[PDB]
């Protein structure tokens, strides 16, 4: 066992901008999505409850400033449909965008923590990205790694 | 605006506080005044300026090949549009009035600041080559890969060797 | 005694600006003030008569051409209080402002 | 008897830029002059035939891409007055024009070569220029030179 001092759990939600030449805040919204593999359901509780959707804007510089706050209320009977995510691009951002980051708080929870993380499908301005959660990761979780330490399977 | 030119800046310029942006664009224009009753004219004048600029949509336009490349009979590109924005951020040090320790109390905040021309010159209706000269000049020392320094214009001057007139205080 | 060459009196106004970095110019406000410890009647033969104002903007690269010429009439009455002054900044302006001359 | 590999003959046409910051290209429009001394007639076979035309705009930087290509048709009788050439700058570009590059072809050929240049009355945008082409140059010819050659006639 190695116990690593920077291998941290989901981080948290930053209401500021972490450089100067990070992109503008755009706009989400946020809806129950028509897939079929979701897997809200596996907590302990079940995936009936209330979620926060947040989302922010990225490039090679820095993190830009949350987007607005969107309540998503899931049924019980809904825990195996997703959350279908609209995410439009700033009108007139500064620095060019590259990707996005998706925040979730926990089951009828208040702080947000970040769950995912793909590119932008376009980076014109006004853009729209389509996206649907399946809630892969859990808000407020750890992450462990195991395997073979060796030259013969990994190298730098 | 008859000529156009967009330019990229390095980090070093991007930092600077007239340099708020990845992007700087300078153009050449030329403006006339009408009398209200028609479209009688009565000057015209060229203005020379360079703005930060922020991408605001896109376009088409046709691709224009360099030597080492072909292209196709009506191949086309796609280009960003620019405009002047109204303010940009910039990161300043601080201090936090509500601390609770010694590890809160120094902070980094983010002010919007006004936005403001790098250069505005106007020319009379009149010298349209010391208009397209001083644009070229600008747009070189752009290319240059440093800030815009030079500005001197013999024109718009105090005359030279008047002792009686500059030996009165200016540092 | 020692007699300075670069010791001068009030700067005489100029019409050129000092550098092609300075601010542009403004707009320029006069009237007769409310104050009530002036000193324009400590002149010679009263301080009662007409006075020109003008400004200058300024900033560490030089200074910017005249603005508008103003005139004053000061009555006699009115020696005790000041003149009162609206100065504007420029719209647009390449380099900002960072100070203000009054030349009378 | 002196040869020399780069004294080359006409140069033939290229169909892209030479550089980024070349002008952009314009339009051009060509009929028959009104000129008396044109000397498309010196050809062993005559002058009749179909010419085509193009152009090319320059600046200290490089070379545009060549213009639309006309067709102009001069018969037995039309040979004496040149081909009057209107010149049109752009109106979006980035860098001015300082000189303008006229390609012909051939009598009744397929590739153009370059046989004059000259600079531009005006290079404001829009500006036009009027040129009358009276075959001084034949398309894809040679050029040879003959003189003393000492210290006291050229140096550099």
């Amino acid at each position: 066992f190695t116990p690593n001092l920077f291998l941290n759990k989901t981080t948290p939600l930053n209401m500021n901008a972490s450089s100067q030449k990070a992109p503008a805040p755009g706009t989400l919204a946020a809806e129950i999505g028509t897939a079929n593999d979701a897997e809200f359901g596996k907590q302990t509780g079940g995936g009936a409850g209330v979620y926060k959707y947040a989302v922010t804007f990225n490039n090679s510089h820095g993190e830009s400033v949350p987007s607005n706050i969107v309540d998503v209320t899931i049924a019980n009977e809904d825990v195996a449909k997703g959350v279908k995510l609209t995410i439009t691009n700033p009108v007139s951002t500064a620095f060019p965008v590259e990707y996005i980051k998706v925040y979730r708080s926990e089951k009828d929870g208040q702080r947000l923590y970040e769950v995912a993380k793909f590119a932008v499908t376009t980076d014109n301005s006004g853009g729209v990205t389509e996206h649907t959660d399946k809630c892969e990761i859990l808000a407020n979780t750890y992450t462990a790694f195991m395997g073979e330490m060796s030259e013969e399977v990994i190298a730098f | 605006m008859l000529f156009k030119y967009i330019h990229d800046v390095n980090a070093k310029v991007e930092e600077g506080r007239r340099y708020l942006s990845d992007v700087v664009r300078v153009a050449l224009d030329k403006e006339e005044t009408t009398d209200p009753d028609t479209q009688e004219v009565t000057s015209t004048s060229y203005r020379v300026t360079a703005y930060p600029v922020v991408q605001v949509g896109e376009e088409e336009v046709p691709y224009i090949p360099v030597h080492p490349k072909t292209a196709e009979p009506g191949q086309k590109v796609t280009v960003p549009t620019y405009d002047v924005p109204e303010k940009l951020p910039v990161l300043v040090r601080g201090r936090n009035p509500e601390a609770t320790g010694d590890y809160d109390d120094h902070i980094w905040v983010t002010e919007e600041v006004e936005v403001r021309p790098l250069v505005d010159e106007v020319f009379k209706e009149d010298e349209f080559e010391k208009a397209r000269l001083y644009y070229e000049n600008v747009a070189a020392q752009l290319a240059e890969g440093d800030d815009i320094r030079h500005y001197y214009r013999k024109d718009l001057d105090r005359e030279a060797g008047h002792y009686s007139v500059s030996r009165y205080p200016s540092f």
